[PDB]
């Protein structure tokens, strides 16, 4: 079983997660979100709202036999917690024209030790995601690595929506191997082409969930396994207050 | 009062990487403050440590290679050539790196994860051969040079580093033609003792494969690789 | 050396942690992303129309060859519209569009080096342009250059006579007499209302309609070049330099194709 | 580091000229200075204090 | 089994909307991941959320 | 000795411009910096002391 100064807990608010098998929390870029006002902005911001500084859990999708090397499933942010399940922090971002906020998360997955398989977990800014910034579906290997041309562009070389992801580690990441962990911890602060964003047309960050190294087992052991997130806004700063935005979808 | 010049043989060229500076036609513009940015690099070389993926079994690649239950002296794991051109190393950022410049020096380094069951067991040689007998046919000869015996267990990975061993200061970065049986010698991965297991376990593992630049790597000149298209 | 790359940070060694070895560094400078982009690449050629230096402007292009251009190391053109004014686009269009068509020489105008290796998310840097006629003969060039989101449409001609390029106080350059080495060479600011550009991919919109086209973010190049000029028969390539590159966040690269060859690569 | 420049001498444009302005902005704000040049309309007599008063109703 | 791996969702509701009805409610409220592992249990602990300094015991 | 160069002037190009850069390289090796600029992820919580601790399994 699962060891000491692996054992682990973290506290949001209301909020607390613990692994008994951690390798540390990676903290892309070397910082963390510090809260500060954006110095674009005239109006004073709602911060330090504790309702909203705290974890979001909810499930990824499955994990199987099935799943070929490099698909994956793309959770856009600040996106995915902008509805009912983002509570007090979906409820004051609908009414805020900007947010500037740092990410906090964990993914857990577990198995056992005669289960084989490697996940990478990423997290990185302006990724690609769908149009309407919702998390995938299913896994896909979709548009990798090229990008997406149109129809009739036979001959492109390739689209700006391009991945090669044989060097997707390039961005902050860490490895979800069945047989050393059961969670991946990931922090990153604040980035973006402006002091703050309009997150309402913008998804600056994604965080992505892609196999690696396929799952594998011999018969009698778990044979799906379930991938589950929990995901922390990190000293988000609201500014400029109206109405709801509503079509909150 | 007005200079006299003497005008250069040379008068009216364009130099595409002039040590100089042009003519400025719109002063004074301040720009929109950027001071809250992170993550800034200026180095490559700052970068250029990070492992990325190494594809196996071109054009069919994949980040990974497979040990079996089975150690047959005579059959390598994987064979990798140590040139930055090996198609092998194609898609990793070293070689993408790489690519723009027209020589390298120093340390590569090789990092396997073994993804496997916590519960199986084994023991890997992995090899350098530098250049100059061809390539090592079976363990027995890739033992005779440079290598080290990487034991499963509680630790995940084993990082690898190829010494750089070279007559010249630096080594070109590309191939001119393709480069034989030369290129800078291989590196074998080899099964010393065969991946063990108890019942009711999978009887093969995947072995995560990547590439690095050592603290030793420089790259110097910058050129352009002949272009391509991905498609 | 035992690791686990697990954590998502490996420890850099050298050929001294494992064997009896020495540390072998020597000094570059080189690899400074400064030093690298800090010199000229060009992006496509480009055409004046007939008579352009004493008349309203008017969007058009010769072999999709057009007359004015974005500033962009980015795609640009869609050469389904060389009469029409270019715009950024999110691919690159081949030579051809249909099977038997050929990748190279590319349609749409880009700086494909830039496009090739540029693993960062964002950059900031000054532009240096180089206008280069392919003409060792006398050659007139009026250039027009508007910062990114002013006034793009050159189109009405004030003044009798003269040409639309040529109106206002918006910065023009114009080079044409029998002495001159026929180039023009010049370096703009950095004028986006952007703090930093994204140097591939903006995934956002451009109004919070949400009227879905991700790809480019608004008002994030260095703005518009318009040309009228007396050789409308000589077409001259435009090159961009990248003065003091700055770049945040290392991202990866363009596909490399898998060599269905050997075991190496080489050249072209 | 710097790029790919080499000469002696100093730059014949001066800085603000040659290159953009880094300009940095501070999170709290900053206040305008007080006053953008000397033109200004004046207006005078606002007040009170001194006439042919307090005859003047209270 | 010690073989055995899981992660489980405790959660505390205070009153007023009624109890929650899938664990995506649950986790709306006060509530800790407990993961398996070499400790064998956990203690949660429900803070005393009242508009009163006592409660009615019965 | 030098070639045929004999103009008074500084050279206008600087001389890690003009010239190549003649290193030299020393038998026994070198130690490369130990940082090639400031760019770095970081790994924190790595290892322990403090939590809700010792009631953790021995």
């Amino acid at each position: 079983e699962n060891l000491s100064d692996r054992v682990s807990q973290d506290t949001a608010g209301n909020t607390v997660t613990n692994t008994q098998s951690t390798v540390g929390r990676l903290v892309g870029y070397g910082t963390v979100h510090d809260g500060e006002h954006p110095a674009s902005c005239a109006d004073t911001a709602s911060e330090k709202i504790l309702a909203v500084e705290r974890y979001y859990t909810f499930k990824v999708n499955d994990w199987t036999s099935t799943q070929k090397p490099f698909e994956y499933i793309r959770i856009p942010l600040p996106h995915v917690l902008s509805g009912e399940d983002g509570g007090v922090f979906g409820a004051t971002l609908r009414r805020h024209y900007l947010v500037k906020t740092g990410w906090r998360v964990q993914v857990q997955c577990n198995a056992s030790q005669f289960h084989a398989g490697s996940l990478l977990v990423f997290m990185a800014p302006e990724y690609p995601t769908l149009d309407v910034f919702a998390m995938d579906n299913r896994w896909s290997k979709d548009n990798l690595p090229n990008g997406t041309r149109t129809q009739t562009n036979r001959k492109g070389p390739f689209a700006m929506d391009h991945q090669n992801f044989w060097q997707w580690t390039l961005y902050p990441h860490q490895f979800l191997n069945l047989r050393t962990n059961t969670t991946v911890d990931l922090e990153v602060p604040y980035v973006n082409i402006a002091p703050t964003s309009s997150w309402t047309q913008h998804a600056s960050w994604t965080l992505v969930i892609a196999v690696v190294a396929p799952l594998t087992y011999s018969t009698g052991a778990s044979t799906s396994l379930d991938i589950t997130a929990s995901i922390q806004p990190v000293r988000p700063v609201f500014n400029g207050l109206r109405h709801e935005v509503l079509s909150r979808q | 009062s007005p200079i006299p010049v003497t005008i250069r043989e040379h008068a009216g060229t364009w130099y595409s990487t002039l040590p100089d500076s042009t003519v400025p036609i719109y002063g004074k513009t301040p720009v929109a403050p950027a001071n809250y940015m992170v993550g800034e690099y200026k180095d490559f070389l700052e970068i250029a440590q990070i492992p990325t993926f190494i594809g196996n079994k071109v054009p069919n690649a994949v980040p990974y290679i497979e040990a079996s239950n089975t150690a047959v002296k005579t059959q390598p794991l994987a064979v990798y050539q140590v040139t930055l051109s090996c198609s092998c190393l194609a898609n990793t950022f070293l070689a993408a790196l790489s690519r723009n410049f027209a020589q390298y020096r120093g340390s590569l380094v090789y990092t396997f994860v073994f993804t496997g069951t916590a519960m199986m067991k084994g023991k890997f040689l992995i090899a350098y051969t530098p250049p100059g007998a061809g390539k090592p046919t079976s363990r027995d000869q890739a033992m005779q040079a440079t290598y080290a015996i990487w034991d499963l267990g509680l630790n995940s990975s084993y990082s690898f580093t190829v010494p750089f061993i070279s007559p010249t200061h630096f080594r070109m970065v590309g191939t001119d033609q393709a480069n034989i049986t030369n290129v800078d010698g291989w590196v074998t991965v080899w099964q010393l003792t065969p991946l063990t297991y108890p019942p009711g376990c999978p009887t093969s593992a995947k072995i995560l494969t990547m590439v690095s630049a050592g603290k030793d790597f420089s790259l110097k000149m910058p050129i352009s690789p002949a272009p391509w298209s991905p498609q | 050396g035992v690791e686990n790359a697990e954590k998502g940070v490996t420890e850099n060694t050298d050929a001294t942690a494992d064997f009896v070895a020495q540390p072998v560094y020597l000094p570059e400078n080189q690899t400074k992303v400064a030093f690298f982009y800090d010199r000229s690449s060009p992006i496509g050629a480009f055409a004046v129309k007939s008579g352009s230096l004493e008349s309203g402007f008017a969007p058009f292009s010769n072999k999709a060859c057009p007359n004015s251009v974005i500033l962009t190391p980015g795609p640009q053109f869609d050469p389904a519209y060389d009469q029409l004014r270019p715009q950024r686009l999110t691919e690159i269009w081949g030579n051809g569009n249909e099977e038997t068509s050929e990748v190279f020489p590319l349609k749409t105008k880009q700086d494909y080096s830039f496009c090739l290796f540029s693993p960062f998310v964002y950059y900031k840097c000054d532009l240096e342009v180089t206008l280069s006629p392919h003409t060792s003969g006398a050659h007139g060039l009026l250039v027009r250059w508007c910062p990114t989101g002013t006034p793009t449409k050159p189109t009405t001609q004030v003044l009798h006579e003269v040409s639309s390029l040529s109106e206002g106080r918006t910065p023009q350059v114009y080079s044409a007499g029998p002495g001159t080495s026929n180039q023009i060479s010049f370096v703009v600011p950095y004028n986006s209302p952007l703090s930093v550009l994204p140097a591939v991919w903006y995934n956002g919109h451009k109004r919070f309609d949400n009227t879905g086209d991700l790809g480019i973010a608004p008002n994030s190049d260095f703005g518009t070049l318009f040309f009228a000029g007396t050789k409308p028969d000589i077409k001259f390539t435009v090159y961009l330099r990248y003065k003091n590159m700055r770049v945040f966040c290392p991202r990866p690269t363009v596909f490399f194709p898998w060599p269905t060859s050997g075991d190496k690569i080489d050249m072209t | 580091s710097e790029g790919n420049e080499g000469v002696i001498i100093n730059n014949f444009y001066s800085n603000q000229y040659q290159n953009s302005i880094d300009l940095s902005a501070n999170a709290t704000g900053s206040d305008p200075p007080k006053t953008y040049g000397q033109f200004s309309n004046l207006l005078s007599g606002a007040v009170n204090a001194f006439s042919n008063m307090l005859p003047l109703l209270a």
